RNA sequence: CACAGGGAUAACUGGCUUGUGGCGGCCAAGCGUUCAUAGCGACGUCGCUUUUUGAUCCUUCGAUGUCGGCUCUUCCUAUCAUACCGAAGCAGAAUUCGGUAAGCGUUGGAUUGUUCACCCACUAAUAGGGAACGUGAGCUGGGUUUAGACCGUCGUGAGACAGGUUAGUUUUACCCUACUGAUGACCUCAUCGCAAUGGUAAUUGAGCUUAGUACGAGAGGAACCGCUCAUUCAGAUAAUUGGUUUUUGCGGUUGUCCGACCGGGCAGUGCCGCGACGCUACCAUCUGCUGGAUAAUGGCUGAACGCCUCUAAGUCAGAAUCCAU
RNA sequence: AUUAACGAGAUUCCCACUGUCCCUAUCUACUAUCUAGCGAAACCACAGCCAAGGGAACGGGCUUGGCAGAAUCAGCGGGGAA
RNA sequence: ACAACCAACUUAGAACUGGUACGGACAGGGGGAAUCUGACUGUCUAAUUAAAACAUAGCAU
RNA sequence: UGAAGCCAGAGGAAACUCUGGUGGAGGCUCGCAGCGGUUCUGACGUGCAAAUCGAUCGUCAAAUCUGAGCAUGGGGGCGAA
């Protein structure tokens, strides 16, 4: 048992909770939610998004 | 063949008719076998359902896939407040079944009580057991202890009348549901000396169960109104080209019978019906004083079984509660009967110890990523608030 | 000896029924995998077959080397893109379906398979284990 | 194309019959390394069924909607698979014949309107039938089965063709019963119970071990117990994931309109992304017990019939069978 | 006999696409539904529970059994050879 | 090959900018390889058949 | 979309051939109204209607559509049949 971080938001993701994307590149993304997995499937940045972690962290919130 | 090409029936006809319970709260049609060596216990309880929620814990099973690792499976929480006893029913033999002898009843009812033999308690003058009381008190409670005789002397099976604490529960119902629970155990005087003192005195979900027992689960199904032919047997929906109507059962019956037959599909009634889910393993009977009821000996952290926001559409958990493996019966809200098994249990999953290792306590009214306030407040630093 | 099933896969999500295409994902030189069944599969009313990661199918090429084309083989599910949850209780997915070609003994006909496969398939055959890479 | 009629008379069901179709017996010439009867059984011969087609014309001509397919229920056994057994030209494995037994199953596709057929693939198995050739106020209309049109043969011609093509309106339930659910008067109201009767539900396979062991000269090659899963079916549930969006919740955005761009109206919900609750999916999760009486069969004691032998009196074990929980 | 272009003509295949289908689920509007007002028609020997028998050879009535308890509402499409 | 005063549309080029979105609603061709048949446009069985049927130009008697 | 006719330039010994414009022909083409009526064998089918309604569709500069006046009258008329 572990947490994880959603590669997307930074979010934690306790068991059982979010979903697993293996990209046919062999990378592996956690997703804690549909709303960061959809914005991940609409190639949308991570750092233009103003609620994820990265965002906070660019801007020094 | 004359049936092209045949298939399993469609429902199942062990359950009909599918109409709805005559009843809202579940039903112990059967008690277990009551062997005389064992000591006398009570044999069934009622609590309510506050919700679903997910645990993990180490699974154990020699052979298996999964025989160390960690499985994900999901929980139903029971609200159980301690019942209080009230009475004290005899039943007899006789050769056309079982007859009820006499009741006793103890005094000092509450209301609770009281207004399940109302239906206008507003209103009324609550004169009921007004004029029983006097059995108690005239002639040193003479008659009790006449009716007390009888019962050891002619009487075989012995219940006792419980009683819920719906106050204590956040239903807006005032109401408690009465029940009769069989006093499994040894002999018949020992019965009654065992309902007899437990008059008027709560018993608590800890003594009637224990922690990896498991139970059946007695409830009311979730009702649906008049449901069609695909919803309630799920049969198979008819091409789009189809004139009047697609879900439907095309042919009805033969020319002969010259009748509509009962094994056939028709719209009504479904959901609602008396079911009696069994095989349900228990993971935790948590108490209702304790801080730390979701807290476990890997997650230290001390947090109620209450997810975050409360258990949607019912409310918090502030009395004792039984953690029971997979879904059950009902809906929430719903006084649900816990009952022991009938069967004897040898396969190795029935005779699992079980452990929990991590409970989840997010809220269930979204996508809840954590799990305790403080958590929430270290993760999101600090807000306008 | 025999029939190719999987004899100790647990239940999984299939998601690719009968009349699919899979990427072929292996150096046998075939393109595609056109499934035309299921082993292991009952019998029910209507119901088309279908399998899931680390399932055993019949498939025929629908592009590639001539030599692979007009016939039938035994093929093995190596990933797949509807999601699917292990004991564990994480939902997990790939990009696309693919497969490798196998013989009836289990042993795969290629050297080499190209992209992740899913865990299921690795377990069960010891021949896709062996030759694959990042396995999850 | 029309009228008066006909069930005095055909085409579809039903009714009698069973040649024909299908299925089952008796005898024993032969086949089977020798050996009629493990398995077959010619020449003969006795039957059964109404799932084939005939024969007939009893009912229907002031009409019983006339093929198939889809959907759905139930019944039969002449049992394909599964349970338990007997026999073999049964060493093992595989297979063949037979007994109880219809409890439970018997598939996905290419071609054809097809029933049928023939292949591909899976499967424990892909058994055979009935219910007005079940089922058109259940559907569809592919075929058949009006009127248009084409071709080939036939006819001088109009026209004919179980010869081939293409296009061709499928109506009504609100009545009674049947079924599915839902109320309900009389015996004061209410709570807690009993249980007559009715229904009943489970199914099958694969891995590990047994074990490369028993068996067998090699090749080959099991099963009982015990775990672990999965197929079909059944009941329930909404923690997670997926779906759904009038939360018209927030944000974005197009064209007009409100006079200064904030906030809104309209485009039957303008469109897009996310979307909580609720509902919901072997697209998700959980669960599905055990007595007793038997059938085939193998036995015990034991006469009839001083010997014997499962039966005659008595009696034991025993099936997915019957009854009950 | 062959034909470029054309065809709400018939036929076969391929790509894309999709609830046709695996296997169904959910949402909205208007009905159905309940109420106030208004208010028909087809049809109708008499009526309306079955099993078997016989019978003009497929009965609601006959015979022998099974049985059978007021009054009703919403659906339904087996039967009334409707 | 100039100077001054007017004019309303069309096209082209470049920075900047945005959750890479932009014919953002509306409006708005699916395509290809063939076979049979009629050349094509046109016409008819109002109220089940729009067709390969009729017609047509051309040819012939 | 772009036929004749017309303008300019280029190539060639010549015959003549190319390129860019202009022009606006066609029982041409996409498509709105009108006209029609292919499919859903959709709705309705004691209907709004003794033939209508919805989507989809055919044609859309002409062998297109159409009003009024007039002619043809029953074994007769009229018929792209
Ligand atoms: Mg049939
Ligand atoms: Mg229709
Ligand atoms: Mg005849
Ligand atoms: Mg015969
Ligand atoms: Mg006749
Ligand atoms: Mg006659
Ligand atoms: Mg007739
Ligand atoms: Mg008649
Ligand atoms: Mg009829
Ligand atoms: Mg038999
Ligand atoms: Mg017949
Ligand atoms: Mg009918
Ligand atoms: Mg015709
Ligand atoms: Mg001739
Ligand atoms: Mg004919
Ligand atoms: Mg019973
Ligand atoms: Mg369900
Ligand atoms: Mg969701
Ligand atoms: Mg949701
Ligand atoms: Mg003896
Ligand atoms: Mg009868
Ligand atoms: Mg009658
Ligand atoms: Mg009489
Ligand atoms: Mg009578
Ligand atoms: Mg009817
Ligand atoms: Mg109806
Ligand atoms: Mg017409
Ligand atoms: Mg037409
Ligand atoms: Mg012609
Ligand atoms: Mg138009
Ligand atoms: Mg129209
Ligand atoms: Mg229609
Ligand atoms: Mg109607
Ligand atoms: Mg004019």
């Amino acid at each position: 048992m572990r947490t994880y971080d959603d590669t997307f938001s930074g979010q934690r993701i306790y068991p059982g909770k979010g979903k697993l994307y293996v990209r046919g590149d062999s990378k592996i993304f956690r997703f804690q939610n549909g709303k960061s997995e959809s914005l991940f499937l609409q190639r949308k940045n991570p750092r233009r998004i103003a609620w994820t972690v990265l965002y906070r962290r660019q801007h020094k919130k | 063949s004359h049936r092209k090409y045949e298939a399993p029936r469609h429902g199942s006809l062990a359950y009909l008719p599918r109409k709805r319970a005559a009843r809202h709260r579940g039903k112990v049609k059967s008690f277990p076998k009551d062997d005389a060596k064992k000591p006398v216990h009570l044999t069934a309880a009622m609590g309510y359902k506050a919700g679903m929620t997910t645990i993990v814990r180490d699974l154990d099973r020699p052979g298996a896939k999964a025989h160390k690792k960690e499985v994900v499976e999901a929980v139903t929480i029971i609200d159980t407040p301690p019942m209080i006893v009230v009475g004290l029913v005899g039943y007899i033999e006789t050769p056309r079944g079982l007859r009820s002898l006499t009741t006793v009843w103890a005094e000092h009812l509450s209301d609770e009580v009281k207004r399940r033999f109302y239906k206008n308690w507003y209103k009324s003058k609550k004169k009921a057991f007004t004029k029983y009381v006097k059995k108690h008190s005239d002639n040193n409670g003479a008659a009790i202890t006449r009716e007390l005789e009888r019962i050891k002397k002619y009487c075989t099976v012995v219940r006792v009348l419980a009683h819920t604490q719906i106050r204590k529960t956040p239903l807006k119902q005032k109401k408690a549901h009465l029940m009769e629970i069989q006093i499994n155990g040894g002999s018949v005087a020992d019965k009654v000396e065992f309902g007899h003192g437990l008059f008027e005195k709560p018993v608590s979900i800890d003594s009637i169960f224990e922690k990896d027992e498991v139970i059946d689960v007695i409830a009311v199904t979730k009702g649906h109104g008049f449901t069609g032919v695909t919803a309630r047997w799920g049969t198979k929906k008819l091409p789009r080209k189809t004139h009047k109507g697609l879900r439907k059962v095309a042919c009805i019956g033969a020319w002969h019978p010259s009748h509509v037959q009962w094994t056939v599909a028709r719209a009504g009634q479904a959901g609602y019906h008396h079911r009696t889910s069994v095989n349900h393993k228990i993971y935790r009977i948590g108490k209702g004083d304790a801080e730390d009821s979701a807290a476990t000996e890997v997650d230290v952290t001390k947090k109620k079984i209450t997810p975050m926001g409360g258990f949607v559409r019912y409310g918090e958990i502030n009395n004792d509660f039984v953690m029971v493996k997979g879904s059950v019966p009902g809906v929430k809200k719903r006084v649900m009967t816990l009952r022991k098994s009938m069967f004897v249990h040898t396969s190795r999953k029935a005779l699992e110890k079980v452990e929990l290792k991590w409970i989840d306590t997010s809220s269930e009214f979204g996508h809840g990523a954590f799990q305790t306030p403080a958590e929430k407040k270290q993760f999101q630093g600090t807000l306008k608030k | 000896q025999s029939r190719g099933a999987p004899g100790g896969k647990l239940k999984m999500t299939l998601g690719l029924p009968v009349g699919a295409i899979m990427n072929c994902a292996d150096n046998s030189g075939a393109r595609n995998l056109y499934i035309i069944s299921v082993k292991g599969i009952g019998a029910r009313l209507n119901r088309l077959p279908a399998g899931g990661v680390g399932d055993m199918v019949m498939a025929t090429v629908k592009k590639g080397k001539p030599e692979l084309r007009k016939k039938v083989h035994p093929a093995v599910i190596v990933r797949q893109s509807k999601p699917w949850k292990r004991f564990d209780g994480v939902f997990l997915y790939f990009e696309d379906n693919a497969g490798v070609i196998v013989n009836p003994k289990g042993e795969m006909k290629g050297s080499a398979i190209t992209g992740p496969v899913g865990k299921e398939a690795a377990e069960l055959w010891p021949r896709i284990a062996s030759n694959s890479g990042v396995v999850m």
